DNA sequence: CTAGGATATCACAATCCCGGTGCCGAGGCCGCTCAATTGGTCGTAGACAGCTCTAGCACCGCTTAAACGCACGTACGCGCTGTCCCCCGCGTTTTAACCGCCAAGGGGATTACTCCCTAGTCTCCAGGCACGTGTCAGATATAGATTGTGATATCC
DNA sequence: GGATATCACAATCCATATCTGACACGTGCCTGGAGACTAGGGAGTAATCCCCTTGGCGGTTAAAACGCGGGGGACAGCGCGTACGTGCGTTTAAGCGGTGCTAGAGCTGTCTACGACCAATTGAGCGGCCTCGGCACCGGGATTGTGATATCCTAG
């Protein structure tokens, strides 16, 4: 399979824009994007993880959406709407 | 064939007897059977926490009682109360 | 010509995005960010269509929390402008590094 | 034979819920009070969620509840609020609202 | 000319000696009689096991200083020293604690 | 200085408190604000206490009743059981 | 009779943990390595924990462990201080941090 | 009555660790109570791993899972490290 | 000369190190008792083969909407000053925390009997899930109306 | 000069087709839940002993609160410069569909190993007490850190 790098990147500007202004962000400095863009690939670090513990657990090769529910409720994170 | 239950049918009683004319996504109710699971998760849980504090092997009504008064808070914990209150006299009353 | 002054179309895009449910991220962009991690900790994974949706909203709803934070910390400080001191005061507060 | 759920008036299943509470490992044995009780919350839950979210969506002109519906009555009502403290719904948006500070001065 | 310290090294030298010791801050007497008032609202004429209202203190302690250096963060935020009650409801604000 | 038994956390002890957390200049409205946050998790945790305590059908609060309502709100407390 | 501690090599004991997983309402029955296991990562957290402590108590020039010098021992590192993330220590005071703009400018 | 604590286990790790340093009855019952948390913590996280695979066992991967998921980074390594040790030393006589 | 400023120098007070005791909490020895172990059986659940089949994966044609690169200007964040006003630091004295003993006396832990209810199992039959299928309210697109913002005109 | 006022333009909301994916409803069907019977065990009751929490008194005595003087710092003000938003123009992955493919998911069948149960035995550990050493108080003496002060330098 494929192997992928320099990919954070793919999360831009325009897309942080948005999201700020969904939270209710007037104006914007020019080094948010770049924390944001850390921020981020650290969340996902703390959760796939645990998914894929939640995964390789069941002698699983595939990362279903229930383990990703788990994985979130392990964070006092969750997420309604996906499952049970 | 598997048979995967959930709460559909009952949450849509609920919203008929609540709402007769309004109707209900499939994603919508997704999100209520999930938040529906997780509260008597959460209420199973500490129900069986409270009986275990006690060294009582089985859980009454009153630990039920409890655990609901614990986690809902406010004016939901009385509202919650009296309807199971009722609803026990009820069922003892046949 | 015609211009608007700034931040009138800030505040036209805060009344816009905030009535809206939809994604604000692109799909295959964070599905590969997501596959790239995921390649760290275990080889050869495959997620559900639905696994990257979940992760997906998990993590825009995280991150406009922590925007939320992020501009109550600006406005604190006597001004409009998120900066990243900001951003790293809200999550030194919420207990999280 | 007539279901314990009609027994106690009550629109949730109770034998459903006594078979969850009796195979979920909470206790080793348990009383026949608690489906009941429990089922009684859990439909009093439901009704309080979903007549709040038919009257948001009834203030939206919709004649169908959303999840964006159940965030909006979910996150307008304090109670509920603290309920939902730390719960994200897939699809269901924020709640609008805009700082003092960064609305236009004049 | 009596010998005055500066404003503000005696606030530092306080800081250190405060941050070393594992004393309890706040007068026993005086906390367990706003631990029996508040929970006189609950339940009249409880009984208080001599624990308890330790364990009550050591808590309140640690929350209370938990959320004073969350404040001293925010307060150092807005380029200032002095804390204010806006500090410290932002700080709350930030955390979670709604009121 | 009773007014019932607020102000029984009295200023200095703010200031004590103040000064652990690692202030070095307080304003005079932060004793109001404190006493009030005080008096909200005091209320918070007894609630849970005593709510802990009447299910067990006894009127003493016991030491462990106050561990287990602190661990309900995520705040566990090493020491005492 | 030689106990499953002694043949485990292990410190803390195996049928009390065994008796408490069987006795605890986690699951209908219990393996046999679970008890074992459970007590070897117990034993090696206690260890690691009370190593630290140790060690800030001889920082301190004391030969006996204090709730402050398991504080200290806990807060000055990631790991541990990663898993004690809400857990308060009784009697064990804070740590010595004041932060750099309350410092003498000059 | 008995109280059934880790008093002896906890005093047993500290002598072997550091042989002439003791330890205080309060950092004593802090202990015994970090121990407790920990083990509750773990075996709940397992009973909950073993209920989601519609399983009806805890076995010693259920609780190697567990470790994984609450111990922190290197903790988790060394932990499992010397539980395996253990398991299989057990499993050797 | 005259004024106003860093820079090196001295006396005061809090801190920290070194012991001299009192003692109080921790380390060590015994009783016994309550829980862990060992030996066999059983019935249970986990593990191995396997076999369909089903969903994730890889690739592409393309329509285009979102994004990237630039010009420009304006509005906010940063920076420097004055200030007054709010907190700090100190001195004194009234006050409330506190350690010590006591007598209730209200509550809590334990034990014997018990009887009420919850567990185990079988039948069956009716409710809840899978599967289609018909009806419609929401998403999309125009078209007109209303509004909020900005460029322009007059006055104070 | 700018402060107020007044009209024109872009964005948005609303009313009407309209189009269709999405939801509410009627049939299989199948499985789990309710009734009946038997068994046991778990918690309610009643009494009892004693445990330990509360009210009271009392002399300490250290904390605290009231005021008073001073200083430094938070705030209001101004100046600027820079960087960030707004619009234009062009490129470039994205979304969607369409296809085919391959590994792995799920369930059934069978094999086996293994954990619960049950009983007797025995030793590991908890409460009790007894003794000892590390600690905290306390007093003294270096050891600095600091606020005030003499000393030197530069513009007007």
């Amino acid at each position: 399979r494929k192997v992928l790098r320099d990919n954070i990147q793919g999360i831009t500007k325009p897309a942080i824009r948005r999201l700020a202004r969904r939270g209710g962000v007037k104006r914007i400095s020019g080094l948010i994007y770049e924390e944001t863009r850390g921020v981020l690939k650290v969340f996902l670090e703390n959760v796939i993880r645990d998914a894929v513990t939640y995964t390789e657990h069941a002698k699983r090769k595939t990362v279903t959406a229930m383990d990703v529910v788990y994985a979130l409720k392990r964070q006092g994170r969750t997420l309604y709407g996906f499952g049970g | 064939k598997s048979r995967k239950e959930s709460y559909a049918i009952y949450v849509y009683k609920v919203l008929k007897q609540v709402h007769p004319d309004t109707g209900i996504s499939s994603k919508a109710m997704s999100i209520m059977n999930s938040f529906v699971n997780d509260v008597f998760e959460r209420i199973a849980g500490e129900a069986s926490r409270l009986a275990h504090y006690n060294k009582r092997s089985t859980i009454t009504s009153r630990e039920i009682q409890t655990a609901v008064r614990l986690l809902l808070p406010g004016e939901l914990a009385k509202h919650a109360v009296s309807e199971g209150t009722k609803a026990v006299t009820k069922y003892t009353s046949a | 010509p015609h211009r608007y002054r700034p931040g009138t179309v800030a505040l036209r895009e805060i009344r816009r995005y905030q009535k809206s449910t939809e994604l604000l991220i692109r799909k295959l962009p964070f599905q590969r960010l997501v596959r790239e991690i995921a390649q760290d900790f275990k080889t050869d994974l495959r997620f559900q269509s639905s696994a990257v949706m979940a992760l997906q909203e998990a993590s825009e709803a995280y991150l406009v929390g922590l925007f939320e934070d992020t501009n109550l910390c600006a406005i604190h400080a006597k001004r409009v402008t998120i900066m990243p001191k900001d951003i790293q005061l809200a999550r030194r507060i919420r207990g999280e590094r | 034979k007539a279901s314990r759920s009609a027994k106690a008036g009550l629109q949730f299943p109770v034998g459903r819920i006594h078979r969850l509470l009796r195979k979920g490992n909470y206790a080793v044995r348990i009383g026949s009070g608690s489906a009941i009780y429990l089922a009684a919350t859990l439909e009093y839950l439901c009704a309080e969620v979903l007549e709040l979210a038919g009257n948001a969506a009834r203030d939206n002109k919709k004649l169908r509840i959303m999840p964006r519906h159940i965030q909006l009555a979910v996150r307008n009502d304090d109670e509920l609020a603290k309920l939902f403290e730390g719960v994200t719904i897939a699809d269901g948006g924020v709640l609008p609202n805009i700082q003092s500070a960064l609305l236009p001065k004049k």
